[PDB]
């Protein structure tokens, strides 16, 4: 079980790590989070009470090195930082928590959500989107764009999601440009699973951390990377029986998570119905389809 | 973006366009079988190409074996066409090529930007203008020329016939546009007012008549008149 201690909390915030969220007031005497799960990713994300304007926040795993936050008065943010004094740690951590002064990682023994949300989330592959090469954790916010979003604008600050385009011609073989067109099969599993992205995993994970960043900091261009790459899955023919089983877990679990009152900006109507109601997969999502006509029948 | 009575004088400026009109590729005729059923019979289609600067009309001939064996045909006719439309860029001198495509019909849109992706900066439009290129099949030299073909085959003609001699395109294209529309509202009517009086004729060389000035005034007039009814005739007016 790992910590992340805070030095302080100089300006009231919302917190968030991962799924669970708490008020600290100004100058309140909070010293960080502990009780987190080992051999999972995991996000620590911010609000500020004074400006809803920006969420932002820090993926990391533990694993990787002895994290935590401390507020910078001059850029006005909660900073992550690496302590490489591991000693010095493990007293600063012991210490806070003898005096009580940390939120418990609130897990129920019986929850597999987090699990289920980044089963195929590495950090390494998150630091490849998120390019920082100098920290072992990444920084998302709201605004944040994505290379693709900069194509149609400072290239350092941006997500680098795999580029997804239905009418380009990495999706569309000269010559089959009806079934291509018609039939992603072979954007799919020739140009994106065996030319980029490897395996389906890797594919996954980086579409449950699109949606996560969409979730968690109302991040538009993410938003559109997990449309797109659901829509690329449901427009093929042609797709492994295990990957369609493991998506209609994936984004069961997805629409589970959702707040109630956010499937007007983070859900798609158009892909939505086209993926369950007349695509391909259409009879192949069964979970993510009784959920999303149980949870959002409006949208459909 | 779209073209529309807004932008309709961009129609005759000195930068390359064409219409694509597909109306008439996929064509049938529907019979009852033996046993009571229904069934269709593709007849020979065509292409419908216009520069509407100069006239140049590039008729691709849809000869029916292109649907043999085939399935979903309203579907694949219209990525037949953008097939087609591509090859005839491609197919034409830089200094020829397009820089606008018009579809007439906004489900030509998807395919002909997927086959045009070799070709960035042509940009393919769709318009508000409702015009009657379907009416092209009543022109009795085009009908003639796709009805007797026997494989696939191009075509050229010139829509407005020697008319640039003394009009504008601008005023072309209205002429053109005017008895097509009488055509598609009332062929018998408009073909019978094109053809009435004998004495004027069609020059082997062109596809309608060889109207004096004064006689295209006349016969103008006639297919407003006969639009204007029709549309009496169809509302009770
Ligand atoms: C076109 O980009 C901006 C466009 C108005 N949408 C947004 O800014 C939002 N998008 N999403 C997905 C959120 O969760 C917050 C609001």
């Amino acid at each position: 079980m790992n910590t992340v201690p805070f030095t302080s909390a100089p300006i009231e915030v919302t917190i968030g790590i991962d799924q669970y969220s708490f008020n600290v007031k100004e100058n309140q005497p909070f010293h960080g989070i502990k009780d987190i799960p080992i051999g999972h990713v995991h996000v620590i994300h911010f609000q500020h009470a004074d400006n809803s304007s920006m969420r932002y926040g820090y993926w990391f795993d533990c694993r990787m090195g002895n994290f935590y936050i401390q507020y910078d008065p001059k850029d006005g943010l909660y900073k992550m930082m690496e302590e490489r004094d591991g000693a010095k740690f493990e007293n600063i951590v012991h210490n806070f928590k003898e005096r009580q002064m940390m939120v418990s990682y609130p897990k129920i023994d019986e929850d597999d959500t987090w699990y289920n949300l980044t089963e195929f989330v590495q950090m390494d592959k998150i630091r490849k989107i998120v390019r920082k090469d100098e920290n072992q954790f990444s920084y998302v916010d709201s605004s944040m764009t994505t290379v693709q979003e900069n194509e149609l604008s400072d290239p350092a600050h941006s997500l680098n999601y795999t580029v997804i385009n239905f009418k380009s011609r990495e999706a569309i073989r000269p010559g089959h440009e009806m079934e291509d067109f018609l039939d992603k099969s072979y954007y799919l599993n020739t140009v994106m699973l065996q030319g980029i992205f490897k395996n389906s995993s890797n594919y996954f994970g980086e579409l449950q951390f699109a949606f996560l960043n969409a979730m968690f900091f109302g991040n538009y261009g993410s938003s559109l990377q997990w449309h797109a790459m659901i829509e690329l899955i449901c427009s093929s023919a042609t797709v492994p029986k295990h990957m369609l089983d493991k998506l209609d877990e994936i984004l069961y679990y997805q629409i589970k998570t959702l707040p109630e009152q956010y499937s007007d900006i983070l859900l798609n109507e158009r892909v939505w119905n086209i993926c369950l109601y007349s695509s391909f997969q259409k009879n192949s999502l069964h979970n993510t389809e009784k959920i999303m006509e149980n949870k959002y029948p409006e949208l459909l | 973006g779209a073209m529309n009575s807004s932008n309709y004088a961009e129609l005759f400026n000195n930068d390359i366009k064409l219409f694509v009109d597909d109306t008439n590729v996929y064509r049938v005729t529907v019979h009852k079988t033996f046993e009571g059923n229904v069934a269709t019979k593709a007849i020979n289609g065509c292409i419908f190409t216009l520069n509407p600067k100069t006239g140049h009309l590039f008729l691709k001939i849809i000869h029916t074996s292109v649907w043999a064996g085939q399935k979903r045909l309203s579907q694949l006719a219209k990525w037949k066409t953008a097939e087609e439309v591509s090859a005839l860029v491609r197919s034409l001198p830089k200094e020829e090529q397009p820089k606008q495509i018009i579809v007439t019909r906004k489900a030509m849109l998807d395919p002909l930007e997927v086959h045009m992706l070799d070709f960035p900066n042509i940009a393919i439009r769709p318009t508000e203008l409702r015009l009657p290129f379907s009416a092209a099949m009543s022109i009795d030299k085009l009908s003639d020329v796709v009805m007797k073909a026997t494989e696939p085959q191009m075509v050229l003609f010139n829509i407005y016939d020697d008319w640039l001699d003394r009009i504008s395109s601008y005023t072309a294209f209205s002429r053109l546009t005017l008895l097509l529309r009488a055509l598609k509202t009332n062929e018998e009517s408009a073909k019978m007012i094109l053809l009435s009086d004998p004495t004027i004729t069609i020059k082997s060389y062109h596809l309608w008549p060889s109207f004096t000035d004064e006689q295209w005034i006349t016969i103008e007039s006639q297919m407003r008149d006969l639009i204007l009814t029709e549309y009496g005739r169809k509302y009770n007016v």
